[PDB]
């Protein structure tokens, strides 16, 4: 479950 | 008269972070070559949608405080403003950013979408109202930081933490309507329709997703994943 914004805030 | 040292710092961190946004090329183009049907316009909108979600996270990340916050209180406060900003940032966009010859031609575009007239009527009438208000990118970048630091959106488990983001850029933005509109009382009451006018747009566009089907061209599955 929300992978997607979990991805980008997690990422650079 | 004017801002605190403190407030500057905190605006310029907000007004930093909002002018990042850039409209790529290739979606530019995309609205320019492209053919004119139903099935090319909704993949175009489809694409720019999805770009807004990568926009907004990044200007999310940037915002004083923002980092701070819980984890999963983080996700809730992106999921909860997505579609809010998304408007808030299209009603820019439409009024001020793009020339009037490709605004006239994604108008056409969202206009023969295959998207019905129940969604795209107070769509242009959010972005006619908004434009009406003559907003600064100070009014735009603070505006779009107090949608998204909403402290009232659901699985919020820390609220009074976002209440402590939420109500100094309030302040801010108050403040700039005394600095600049001293004249119109009434400005920073304008500002505030907005805000309650943005937050129609959660049901007109949840039911939009509800009126997309596997057998249709318009059945996004990442987008319906990001919106619930
Ligand atoms: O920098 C970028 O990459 C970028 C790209 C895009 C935006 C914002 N933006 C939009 O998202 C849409 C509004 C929603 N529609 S839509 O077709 O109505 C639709 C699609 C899917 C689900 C719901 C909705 Cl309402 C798509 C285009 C739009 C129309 C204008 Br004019 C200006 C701006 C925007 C901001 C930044």
């Amino acid at each position: 479950d929300h992978q997607l914004l979990r991805y980008l805030l997690d990422k650079d | 008269m004017e801002l605190t040292p403190d407030q500057q710092t905190l605006l310029h961190f907000i007004m930093d972070s909002y002018n990042k946004q850039r409209m790529p090329q290739e979606i530019t183009n995309k609205i320019l070559k492209e053919a004119f049907s139903a099935e090319e316009n909704f993949l175009i909108l489809t694409e720019m949608a999805t770009n807004h979600v990568q926009v907004l996270v990044e200007f999310t990340k940037k915002l004083p405080g923002f980092q701070t916050l819980d984890h999963e209180d983080q996700i809730a406060l992106l999921k909860g403003s997505a579609v809010e900003a998304m408007f808030l940032r299209s009603a820019e966009i439409f009024n001020k950013k793009l020339p009037s010859g490709h605004s006239d031609l994604l108008e056409a575009r969202i206009r023969n979408s295959g998207i019905s007239d129940e969604y795209i009527t107070p769509m242009f009438s959010f972005y006619k109202s908004i434009g009406e208000l003559k907003m600064t990118q100070e009014e735009y970048a603070l505006l779009t930081a107090i949608v998204i630091l909403s402290p009232d959106r659901q699985y919020i488990k820390d609220r009074e933490a976002v209440e402590k983001l939420q109500e100094p850029l309030l302040d801010v933005l108050q403040k700039l309507c005394k600095i600049h509109q001293p004249e119109n009382p009434q400005h920073f009451a304008c500002l505030l329709g907005r805000l309650t006018e943005l937050r129609t747009f959660n049901h007109h566009h949840a039911e939009m997703l509800m009126s997309w089907r596997v057998n249709d061209h318009k059945f996004t599955p990442l987008l319906c994943e990001i919106w619930d």
